[PDB]
């Protein structure tokens, strides 16, 4: 949680937003991935959302849905995404961290226990994407016992209550899915909201933060550079820098 | 907030993506509107009667039971329109896309048995329907997919993940999340988000109210139990539904038990899984022990679902219902057995239950009992599957 | 001499080898006694209603005559356990059976499902079943003959002539002829000698009866016109049994047209064909201009009958009845029409029923008309037939 | 029918029975049939019972169904068929000639008609398989009208009405299938017996006139030799002809 405070205080500062890059860990294997990482960091990435391979993403598109089953293939498991999470903390100490899952691989071992084993290698936040505001209460509270930011989605359509449900049970930052929202949570005091899904050019980046936006979450787009570049890990790494420096580039001032 | 409860003791809720909330809220205020509108009940009651066939005959089996004081009645849904009890509530369904405004329909299918349903409720009704089916079992069930194009149906082929089932769920969700003002999601069991488990049961429940009117007509008293198949869970809780609060009346289910139990290789999730939060609810499921969702094996794709309603898991927990398992073997031989003694062909689904009660019957054969099965399904289907096991063996 | 009179008209009667005319008269006379018997009536109809699950549907197709002025509804004789009308008659000869003291049943088939609803009969009675069919048949009704078997049947190929029906029938009689002191001669429609004509149109009788009930509840008037498909007959004298004496409701039956009338391939001896002496009945069949029998080609298997019911040519004869045909084509086309219209999939031998309605809707649409017509069947079984065909025409 | 009393009477003259084979005309084909028929009087029948091919013979056995099929198989018609009634009767004047016959048949062209051609060719008796007594009126009158016997069967469990039936509407013989029967046969007038039905060996031919029959007829046991040698036409004729010889032998006194 603090880590993203310090973020968006330091990044207002200087007047621009976040670029954070979305990545399956392990894809397309455990070494690769953490050479990925270290390359979107390196490249300009203010925070990372990194998801634990699922063995039914209900939520994802076909590129993230192939990330996964690329992960798989690896033999990717949880316990090895927080082996992989443990390391990238170690390497870097500030960049926020935050982990997008699904339900079933929180629940299963217990609710606490996973918010647990997230504070311990250095997570700052979760957002569960099959769980809505009306299921949160379990999940929102074994967050916050354990200084990990619960993530919520604010749908384009949300109502005032949802608006207000969102602003007051989150942290870190709303993710708002793609003016009048932005105002509302802003209202609210919801934490600072990053606008994330069919983000792929620079233009969207600006387009984000001049709306109001504390930013913009990038996953597809990444993930599409990974899987065209499979047999080219090199050219992958340099493509996936190019492509970061430009989208960080638009959220600058 | 909600109108009704979406839990079944510590069972169910909707764990779904926030945008699927406003689908399930407006799909839960117009079923809660349609069961008090007398019209709609009425046009339900029509279809069912009419086009249907309710109601279904309830069937004294006095051959299967010769030597023992077990007394045997199979409520015939083998008899619906469509063969299987999957019609009743996909017309339900149907009613209540229409009562939206909805003109559209999706669904998901594995066996592609409630994909037949969903089609040929569609087209009854004039609804436009698309379906969604796991490669690997659209490659399995040639007749049902032609079927479902013969009925005007749109079937759409999943590759992602195991190319099955689970698979097709997942596809069926994300069109609906991005067209749900113009069309409904229409499920095919007593399982899902709230308000799903909930709707199935009572668009299924009049199985159990007209075998209780049976009962009482033919042997002036209810049955000492009634006996289901469960995959998802539909065709049983809409036979239990009525006798809950019976509580002289045993509620048992039963799961598929596949090649045993102690070969892992089953479809028991409610007796041998363990509580997760998958396909929008909290629910016993095969599951790996780090969480990731496994399969359900059995002979018969009808049971193939990974996990089961959960009113069952909640009638399991305290006390109310039981539930046994059966294997390949044992479904296989009530199978045969109905077959011959009774000239009905039952689906190797509805197998499983008949087996049980057999069971119950040989193991304690001077134990006076009356029994109802539901045979939710005719197995004119499960013709070539029998024929090559059977073969396959000489 | 016989109690009822053998004959329609100049058609009908009773031909077979003098060895036969004893089980003839024995099964005349335990008809006659069964017939006016309370408790052999409220058996059958125990049996109708709580196995076979009548009272069947009389369904009201709104979505097929939109734009015309036609009113269709179709007597679902397809929800009937068994899939076909065929279930109605052998229950009630399997009962005749049992009241003459005989616990064996002999039956001929040629698409297997009079094999099929024999066998279930005899199971669920505790009768001996044998059943006769064509080499031929047995090859091209695989499915057919594995539910005969499941069922407890015993089924023996015919090599001998044709090998098919015509041949199957043959022999199920010269076994008959020396063993009918213990076994019933199950005949499968409405034809072949007295009193077979007689008991079979008795036993399908409820078809028409309940349809006239249905349709006076529903439209307070009697049909403009009943439509059934005509193979050998029984399902078509079954509906129009009860209205015979109801001069304004028309009763049309629908032969099959195979290739068309003018290539010669198809099965309509009653108005294309010549009155010859075969079956042990004298009625119109398909024959050389030399008199030896032919075959009568359909799509369908089960209209493949070369000759027709004696009561059907008496009926169309004295302008009582009007019988049309159907090509293949137009059955496919009413195939492909009521499943995407109305979600129910006909056999292939009803469907040229329900050509024939559509065609008296199509040709003249502003004609106000309240029509029947009988779903004799269930096409799940037709599936394969009509994809092939589909298929080979891209 | 005059040539049935004129050999009855001649046979009895001599205490003998009749000896009458029976055989599918045109089978194995329309010239050996002609020879085998040749061979059958030659070797001694008294009689001759003649089949003509039908589709669907439903009172024939196996042996006779084949018959049937190998005529077929060689394209024999009705038509042809009493072009060879035609030569056998030219060839033989007194012999009785006596015609199995389905009812189709005899119905298809007209019943009367079928008869005058019988009657033109110079056939004696008319046995219809499937027209029992109580159908037999039209065929019976057109019969006698040209002189033609119309032949009954007579079951083995015949009751008193049926024996009084077949004996005032029979003529030439009455067909008796396998000594109570025979007496009341004989005591309401009727034609004289040929017992037919599974008569194999001469025992059985004796034994049949022994309980009161005029004679037997014998058809499968002949029909038996054709078909084993169809490969070898001349054995054939040897065998038919050792095979009626002994059994006429067995009728003798
Ligand atoms: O962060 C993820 N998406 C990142 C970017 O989206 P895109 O750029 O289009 O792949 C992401 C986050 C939440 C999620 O669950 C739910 F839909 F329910 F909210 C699914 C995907
Ligand atoms: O409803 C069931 N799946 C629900 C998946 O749950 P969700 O997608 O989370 O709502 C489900 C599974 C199989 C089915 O029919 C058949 F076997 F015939 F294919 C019908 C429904
Ligand atoms: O009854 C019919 N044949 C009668 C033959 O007449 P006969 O043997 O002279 O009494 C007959 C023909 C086909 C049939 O069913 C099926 F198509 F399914 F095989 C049932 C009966
Ligand atoms: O004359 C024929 N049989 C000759 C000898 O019989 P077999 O020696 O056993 O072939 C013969 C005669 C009549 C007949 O029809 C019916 F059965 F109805 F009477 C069938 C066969
Ligand atoms: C679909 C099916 C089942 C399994 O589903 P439930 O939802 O558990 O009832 C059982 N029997 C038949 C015949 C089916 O088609
Ligand atoms: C057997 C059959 C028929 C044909 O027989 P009829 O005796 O003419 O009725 C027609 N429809 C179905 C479905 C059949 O199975
Ligand atoms: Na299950
Ligand atoms: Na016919």
């Amino acid at each position: 949680m603090e880590r993203y405070e310090n973020l968006f205080a330091q990044l207002n500062d200087r007047r621009e937003g976040a670029f954070v890059p979305f990545v399956t860990l392990g894809d397309p294997g455990i070494e690769q991935s953490l050479k990925i990482i270290d390359t979107l960091i390196d490249a300009g990435a203010d925070a990372l959302e990194l998801g634990v391979p699922f063995s039914d993403p209900l939520a994802d598109g076909p590129t993230i849905q192939n990330a996964n089953l690329r992960a798989f293939a690896a033999g990717v498991t949880p316990a090895q995404c927080f082996e992989m999470l443990a390391l990238i903390r170690e390497k870097h100490p500030t960049i926020p961290i935050g982990l997008l899952m699904y339900a079933n691989l929180v629940f299963n071992n217990g609710i606490d226990a996973f918010y647990a084993r997230c504070e311990q290698v250095g997570v700052d936040s979760v957002l569960v994407a099959d769980v809505p505001v009306e299921e949160s209460a379990p999940f929102r509270q074994a967050a916050l016992r354990h200084n990990i930011a619960p993530i919520f989605i604010c749908p384009p359509n949300a109502d005032d209550d949802l608006l207000r449900q969102v602003a007051s049970y989150g942290r870190g930052y709303t993710y708002l899915l793609s003016h009048h929202l932005i105002e509302k949570l802003k209202e609210y005091h919801a934490a600072p909201a990053l606008q994330g899904f069919g983000i792929s050019s620079p233009e969207q980046v600006s387009a984000a933060v001049r709306a109001g936006a504390a930013g913009a979450i990038s996953g597809s787009a990444i993930v599409k550079i990974i899987e065209k570049n499979l047999a080219s890990p090199k050219q992958m790494l340099a493509e996936l820098r190019s492509f970061v420096s430009a989208m960080k580039a638009a959220s600058r001032a | 907030t909600t109108l009704l409860n979406p839990y079944f003791g510590e069972f169910g809720g909707m764990y779904v993506p926030q945008i699927l909330m406003p689908a399930l809220n407006q799909l839960e205020e117009a079923f809660v509107r349609a069961q008090k509108d007398p019209e709609f009940q009425a046009q339900f009651a029509d279809l069912l009667k009419n086009y249907a066939g309710r109601p279904t005959a309830l069937t004294k089996c006095q051959n299967i039971t010769a030597g023992t004081r077990t007394t045997l009645y199979l409520k015939r849904e083998d008899l619906l329109h469509g063969g299987a009890h999957k019609t009743n509530q996909v017309l339900g369904q149907a009613l209540l896309a229409k009562r939206m405004g909805k003109s559209e329909i999706i669904a998901e299918t594995g066996a592609g048995q409630h994909g037949v349903a969903s089609a040929l409720a569609s087209a009854l009704l004039g609804l436009k329907c698309r379906i969604y089916m796991g490669a690997k079992d659209v490659e399995r069930q040639s007749p049902n997919v032609f079927r479902m194009r013969l009925m005007g149906a749109e079937v759409i082929p999943v590759h992602s993940g195991s190319a099955t089932l689970k698979d097709a769920c997942n596809e069926a969700l994300r069109d609906w999340s991005g067209s749900y003002e113009t069309a409904h999601y229409m499920l095919g069991t007593a399982a899902g988000p709230h308000p799903y488990p909930t709707i199935v049961r009572e668009f299924q429940r009049m199985i159990g109210e007209e075998t209780k009117a049976q009962i009482l007509d033919k042997e002036g008293r209810l049955p000492d139990a009634v006996i289901a198949c469960v995959g998802g869970g539909s065709n049983a809780i809409g036979m239990f539904a009525d006798f809950i609060n019976d509580t002289s009346v045993g509620l048992i289910g039963v799961e598929p038990g596949g090649h045993g139990i102690e070969t892992g290789e089953h479809g028991a999730p409610l007796k041998h899984g363990r509580v997760g939060i998958y396909f929008g609810m909290k629910a016993p499921m095969m599951q790996t022990a780090d969480g990731q969702i496994e399969e359900s094996y059995s002979i018969s794709a009808g049971l193939d679902f990974p996990s089961v309603g959960p009113q069952h898991a909640y009638l399991n927990s305290i006390g109310r219902a039981d539930y046994v398992s059966i294997t390949d073997d044992e479904a296989l031989e009530a199978f045969k057995t109905l077959c011959r003694h009774e000239g009905i062909i039952p689906a190797l689904e509805s197998s499983h239950a008949l087996a049980h009660a057999l069971k119950m019957m040989r193991e304690q054969p001077e134990k006076e009992q009356l029994l109802v099965v539901n045979l939710s399904g005719r197995g004119d289907k499960d013709i070539f599957t029998v024929h090559d096991i059977l073969k396959a063996r000489g």
